[PDB]
């Protein structure tokens, strides 16, 4: 995310992928989001082993 | 004159309502104030003012964005698209993006009659509100206001109506021994018509449902009965 | 995230085109799920209007007078109403059917081990498909109506204009045209006939009836609604297979876009009419909770001149009990 | 025959992984790709011919090893959703994992870092529970009459509204009854917005 | 079988692919049609609440 003042440059941005304070702050573009119950998805597990059955 | 017998509809002695006549007069004026300069800070009315006007620029935000949307072509921008291709396999792409467009215009024309439908409704809630609550008090209990609704007044607002329910509210209390009926003869009772029937040195009295103030027994404030049930009082000392 | 694409970023990297479809479809399903919410605290605000409660008031020491029974419709018996407060009709009314908000969170919970397949829930929850419980839980709800009715039957009778629950009915009597002398005389055979046709109701349940039906066909109807859109992501849609694992790991990811595209603009295109008819349902129950608004207030706390409103033909008076997603009520 | 058979390619070396229980990992199933949690189990519908098991759509919910004879059961991952509760006033997030305990995201999805606390709905996270207490209007509506508030982050049940209530007797003691008679009032209005009309649109092609 | 394809095998093979389109609607339509036939029934019952007649 990438905020910009009245000459261009560039104040405060957003990784969107450190935490979910990340991603809350640029789902809604905006730096400070508003009180409100923000969803999260793609929320899953992954796998820890790979299993290989031949003949 | 209409406030004061509205006033009589819910409960109320009219003894102390012609004496009331001034203050009551000032109440009136105090919550008009209270209600005109209300919205200084946020209020319910204009939340949803700001949010019907806010819905509406929304919608029209979302649906002029969509025509950024590449929609899996190259480039969401006719201009770049028609300046890059040969014209000759730019029909796909010029396709796809056509097909896009027309998919959110009919989502956007679904809502739409979803929310005219909606505001058909609402128009329809106005339409009795104003001809049961304005013109005249009809005799629904919790309608147009929120309680001991007494009448209410119209002005006009932006994309809708605006409405005063002034509603009679008491302040302080009082607890007395009361009896919803008693007996006065030989299996004759009698019934309050609006209010209650108390107890004052060994004689009783009539008093209203929302003001202390006794009244003699008289056949102006009282219901008949021809007999009376087992569980009342027994008074028989009357007129 | 989950519904057209599972877990795949092959998938989820061409749904950047469509984000304004996704970003309009959580903003539908949060304005709906708001206008819900409104009207349940509407529902909630309206059942405490003017009710005023006693202390000293205990329904477990007293449950009974002028020989009306009444301990099948009030609940949380004591002082102490912060535990369960169904009562006894509302606790037959959630027996009969347990697709309520506590059976899809036990429900839910139940997902974590696997003991079972049969359960679509499961099935339905892993591919995005959750049904979130409801704001104000439906023992909240059983104590507003139970409380309701405590007070418009005990003093300070708030919903009953001041007068006894026994000289309500005698009055309301009356104004269907009736002698006054045959009432007096007429009060236990009355009282026997009330608590007859109360546990007629109560007790009615046992075979078929209206209101099961009507209870157990929206409750099937979001059933198969569910179902539907989760039969939608097993269709082809002109494309090799509807599976993207398959499609993914048979094709070289070069001219696979084609059908990832053409499965895309399907589910989305599935996505939008199960929002369009999402609507419809939402106003249709709106429309209804506008009904039950003014059912309530103008034939429980009170009883408005409207000849063949209430219940059908000469109508007393009606009571409220708490049920799964509405209200029921004993139109006497 | 395409991704079922025996006979195929042995270019990419692998040797026969023993199968795993309890576990959400990737297979292959000579073949069969896909991923999810394995469960062992005994059955007696498999036959000679029969070696596989579908569902009514299609999907796989259970297979016989080829070699080792042993059923097992196939079960889906878990592919869910986190919520949150941020406020602005406050710098950090309630976490909660809608319906899935945290003894088991503890140990095999996350790791203990901010104060958990198992509750009804879940384990919530970065907050501790006040449920004694009562907030008549919550900012945030978590579900099933339960709310959080930033002061910091706790967990109170949502109670909306609720009954006033007068230490009065209710018997009909005396003959009589004991109600509250008002002696004063006042005119309070309040105000109500209907919308009747709605900005009319035209969109041309 | 009718609409999007009258009277050709070429057409009624490739529905096939959209049959939940087509059974959904089917539903809809039908449901639609359950609920004007209980509303006309409704309307048939409140006319024919309390009345009386005489032979
Ligand atoms: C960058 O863009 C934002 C958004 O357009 C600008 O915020 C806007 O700032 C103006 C003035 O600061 C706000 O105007 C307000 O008008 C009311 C009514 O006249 C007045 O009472 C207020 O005192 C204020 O002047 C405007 O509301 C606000 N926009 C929003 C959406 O709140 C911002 O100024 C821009 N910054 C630069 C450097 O251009
Ligand atoms: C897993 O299951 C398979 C399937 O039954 C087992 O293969 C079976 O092994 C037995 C033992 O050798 C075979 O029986 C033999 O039949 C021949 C006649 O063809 C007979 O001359 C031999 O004396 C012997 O009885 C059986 O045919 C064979 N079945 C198949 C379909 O191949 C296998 O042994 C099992 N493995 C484990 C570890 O349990
Ligand atoms: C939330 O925090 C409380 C701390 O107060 C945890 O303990 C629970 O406390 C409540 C009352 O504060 C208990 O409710 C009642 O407790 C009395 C005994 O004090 C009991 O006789 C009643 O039947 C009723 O249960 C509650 O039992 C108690 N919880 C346990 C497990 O004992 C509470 O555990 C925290 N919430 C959760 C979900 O863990
Ligand atoms: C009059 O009030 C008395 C109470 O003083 C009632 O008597 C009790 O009524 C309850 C109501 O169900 C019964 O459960 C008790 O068994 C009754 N007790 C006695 C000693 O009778 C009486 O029923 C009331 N009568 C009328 C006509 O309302
Ligand atoms: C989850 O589902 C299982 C399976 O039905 C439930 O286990 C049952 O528990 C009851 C009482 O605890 C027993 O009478 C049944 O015999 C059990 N079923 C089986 C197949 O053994 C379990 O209770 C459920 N848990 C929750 C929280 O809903
Ligand atoms: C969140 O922070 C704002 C900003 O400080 C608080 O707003 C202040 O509230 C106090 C209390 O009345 C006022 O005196 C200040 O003037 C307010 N400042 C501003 C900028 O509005 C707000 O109260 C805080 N809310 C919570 C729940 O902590
Ligand atoms: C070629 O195939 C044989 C038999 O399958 C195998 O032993 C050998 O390792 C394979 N070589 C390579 C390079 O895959
Ligand atoms: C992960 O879960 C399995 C079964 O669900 C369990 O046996 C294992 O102990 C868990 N992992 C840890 C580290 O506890
Ligand atoms: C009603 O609830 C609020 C909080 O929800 C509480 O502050 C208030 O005291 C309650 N009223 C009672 C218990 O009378
Ligand atoms: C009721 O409670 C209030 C405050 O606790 C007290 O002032 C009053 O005397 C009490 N009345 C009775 C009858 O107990
Ligand atoms: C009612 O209260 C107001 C202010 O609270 C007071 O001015 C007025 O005198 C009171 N009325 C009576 C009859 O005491």
């Amino acid at each position: 995310l990438l905020k910009f003042d009245d000459r261009g440059v560039i104040t405060n941005a957003v990784d969107c992928s450190s935490s979910f304070f990340s991603e809350i702050q640029c789902k809604t573009k905006s730096l400070l989001p508003n009180t409100g119950v923000y969803d999260l998805s793609g929320f899953t597990v992954k796998p820890v082993a790979t299993v290989h059955r031949r003949i | 004159l209409n406030v004061q017998y509205r006033i009589n509809g819910l409960g109320v002695t009219m003894d102390v309502l012609n004496k009331n006549q001034k203050l009551i007069a000032t109440a009136f004026n105090n919550a008009l104030l209270s209600i005109q300069n209300g919205f200084s800070a946020t209020n319910s009315a204009l939340a949803k003012i700001q949010s019907v006007v806010n819905s509406n620029a929304q919608a029209l935000n979302s649906l002029l964005q969509q025509l950024f949307n590449k929609f899996g072509a190259i480039s969401s921008s006719l201009q770049e698209i028609l300046s890059r291709l040969d014209a000759l396999e730019a029909q796909v792409q010029i396709d796809r993006l056509i097909n896009g467009r027309l998919t959110a215009l009919n989502a956007y024309v679904s809502q739409q009659l979803s929310d005219i439908s909606l505001v058909k409704l609402g128009a329809a809630l106005a339409m009795e509100k104003v001809n049961e609550c304005v013109k005249s008090q009809s005799p629904r209990i919790n309608f147009c206001g929120n309680g001991n609704h007494i009448l209410s007044l119209v002005q006009n607002a932006p994309y809708g109506l605006l409405f005063m329910h002034f509603s009679y509210k008491p302040i302080s209390f009082k607890t007395v021994l009361v009896s919803p009926g008693l007996c006065i003869s030989g299996d004759v009772g009698i019934a309050p018509k609006q209010g209650y029937f108390i107890k004052h040195n060994d004689h009783w009295m009539f008093t209203g449902s929302s003001y202390y103030y006794p009244e003699p027994i008289s056949d102006k404030n009282v219901v008949f009965m021809n007999t009376c049930s087992v569980n009342f009082t027994k008074a028989p000392l009357v007129y | 995230s989950l519904f057209v694409c599972s877990n795949y970023a092959a998938c989820h990297d061409l749904l950047s085109e469509y984000g304004t479809f996704c970003d309009n479809i959580n903003s539908i399903l949060d304005e709906v799920n708001g206008l819900l919410d409104t009207t349940q605290l509407h529902v909630a605000d309206t059942l405490m209007q003017g009710v005023t409660l006693s202390s000293n008031l205990n329904t477990n020491l007293h449950f009974d007078v002028d020989n009306i029974n009444f301990k099948s419709l009030v609940g949380c018996l004591g002082p102490h109403c912060g535990s369960s407060s169904r009562s006894f009709f509302e606790d037959l009314l959630f027996d009969k059917v347990k697709l309520s908000d506590v059976g899809f969170v036990e429900a839910y919970n139940n997902c974590t081990g696997g003991s079972e397949i049969r359960d679509l829930l499961c099935v339905q929850s892993f591919n995005g498909i959750k049904v979130l419980p409801p704001i104000l839980s439906e023992s909240q709800i059983s104590g507003y109506t139970t409380a309701a009715t405590v007070a418009a039957m005990f003093p300070p009778w708030s919903a009953a204009a001041g007068i006894p629950f026994s000289l309500n009915v005698q009055y309301r009597i009356n104004g269907l045209g009736v002698t006054m002398d045959v009432l007096n005389k007429n009060q236990k055979l009355i009282a026997t006939a009330f608590n007859n046709a109360l546990l007629s109701i109560q007790n009615g349940f046992s075979a078929t009836n209206s209101a099961l039906a009507k209870i157990q066909s929206v409750v099937n109807s979001n059933a198969q609604a569910l179902n539907s859109l989760l039969q939608q992501l097993f269709n082809k849609f002109g494309a090799i297979s509807s599976s993207l694992q398959e499609i993914l790991s048979r094709l070289d990811a070069l001219e696979a876009q084609v059908q990832i595209d053409r499965l895309i603009n399907g589910r989305l295109t599935a996505l939008n009419a199960y929002v369009s008819q999402q609507l419809s349902d939402i106003s249709l129950v709106k429309l209804g909770a506008a009904l039950a608004m003014e059912k309530v207030n103008e034939c429980v706390k009170s009883q408005s001149p409207r000849i063949n409103f209430c219940g059908n033909g000469n109508h007393i008076l009606s009571l409220v009990q708490n049920a799964p997603y509405g209200l029921l009520f004993m139109h006497f | 025959g395409i991704n079922s058979g025996t006979t195929c390619s042995n270019d990419l070396l692998q040797p026969n992984t023993e199968v795993f229980t309890d576990v959400c990992v990737d297979y292959d199933l000579y073949g069969i790709t896909g991923q999810g949690i394995f469960k062992e189990v005994s059955a007696v519908y498999y036959n000679s011919w029969q070696n596989l098991l579908y569902d009514f759509n299609g999907n796989i919910i259970g297979f016989k090893d080829f070699v080792t004879n042993k059923t097992y059961n196939i079960f889906p991952c878990y592919a869910g959703r986190v919520s949150a509760a941020f406020h602005q006033n406050a710098s950090s997030l309630a976490l909660l994992y809608r319906n899935l305990k945290c003894s088991y995201v503890l140990n095999n999805i996350s790791l203990a870092t901010q104060p958990y606390f198992d509750s009804y709905l879940g384990c919530v996270f970065n907050a501790d529970n006040l449920t004694d207490y009562s907030v008549s209007s919550c900012a945030l509506r978590m579900g099933s009459g339960f709310c959080v508030d930033y002061n910091s982050y706790r967990f109170v049940t949502f109670e909306p509204f609720n009954v006033s209530f007068v230490n009065d007797s209710i018997e009909s003691v005396g003959g009589l009854y004991e109600i509250k008679i008002p002696t004063n009032f006042t005119i309070v209005g309040q105000e109500e917005f209907i919308q009747t009309n709605s900005p009319k649109v035209t969109i041309d092609c």
